[PDB]
């Protein structure tokens, strides 16, 4: 075969922190089906919002949207706990169907989405040699919201684990003053901070 | 690895 019907662009799911985290891999052939579990970002997170992405650069809302839909029901729970099973599967047709499923609640949804939406030609050329030209540009943005979704878990997990109060304090407002930041060795830095008026909570 | 989401608008 000379020829081949791929998929034109990466594909999958904006997750905490606004990154695009695929599941379906640019030039891959269709029809391909794929899974990937995500969970929860926040504790006691009932409800989540399964984004369908078009494109290949880091921040979720550089990518084309195909569409997008909640998955209720989710029983409250620790961040991570629940299993979310998302689902794509693109067939003959190059029709779109994504499904995220709760192995718990056994709560499921799912989206089709047509053939014919997403990028076009020159979209599609434009997607990708945006994407490498700002290579270094986007793996910055990476490791940073890896790093505001650490900071922010703490700010979360020790704000109840609380005089080395009024400290800790301190650094939580020095945590959340940097999380909103795009320096990451800083908010890291401040973490590290928190990472030290905290023990005596531990000890 | 695993991946994480945020709650609806």
């Amino acid at each position: 075969v000379l020829l081949l019907d791929v998929t034109p662009l990466s594909l999958g799911i904006e997750t905490m922190g606004g990154v695009m985290t695929t599941l379906i891999a640019k030039n891959t052939t269709i029809p391909t089906k794929h899974s990937q579990v995500f969970s929860t970002a926040e504790d006691n997170q009932s409800a989540v919002t399964i984004h369908v992405l078009q494109g290949e650069r880091k921040r979720a809302a550089d990518n084309k949207s195909l569409g997008q839909f909640n998955l209720d029901g989710i029983n409250p729970a620790p961040r991570g706990m629940p299993q979310i099973e998302v689902t794509f599967d693109i067939d003959a047709d190059g029709i779109l169907h994504v499904s995220a499923k709760d192995k718990n609640s056994g709560k499921e949804q799912k989206i089709t989405i047509k053939a014919s939406s997403g990028l076009n030609e020159d979209e599609i050329q434009k997607m990708v040699r945006d994407a490498e030209a700002n290579a270094e540009a986007d793996r910055k943005f990476e490791e940073l919201v890896q790093t505001r979704n650490q900071g922010d878990h703490l700010l979360h997990s020790t704000r109840k684990q609380v005089d080395d109060k009024t400290a800790i304090e301190s650094a939580l407002t020095a945590l959340e003053t940097a999380l909103k930041g795009e320096d990451k060795a800083a908010i890291e830095a401040k973490m590290q901070e928190l990472a030290q008026v905290s023990q005596k909570l531990m000890e | 690895k695993l991946y994480a989401l945020p709650r609806p608008t």
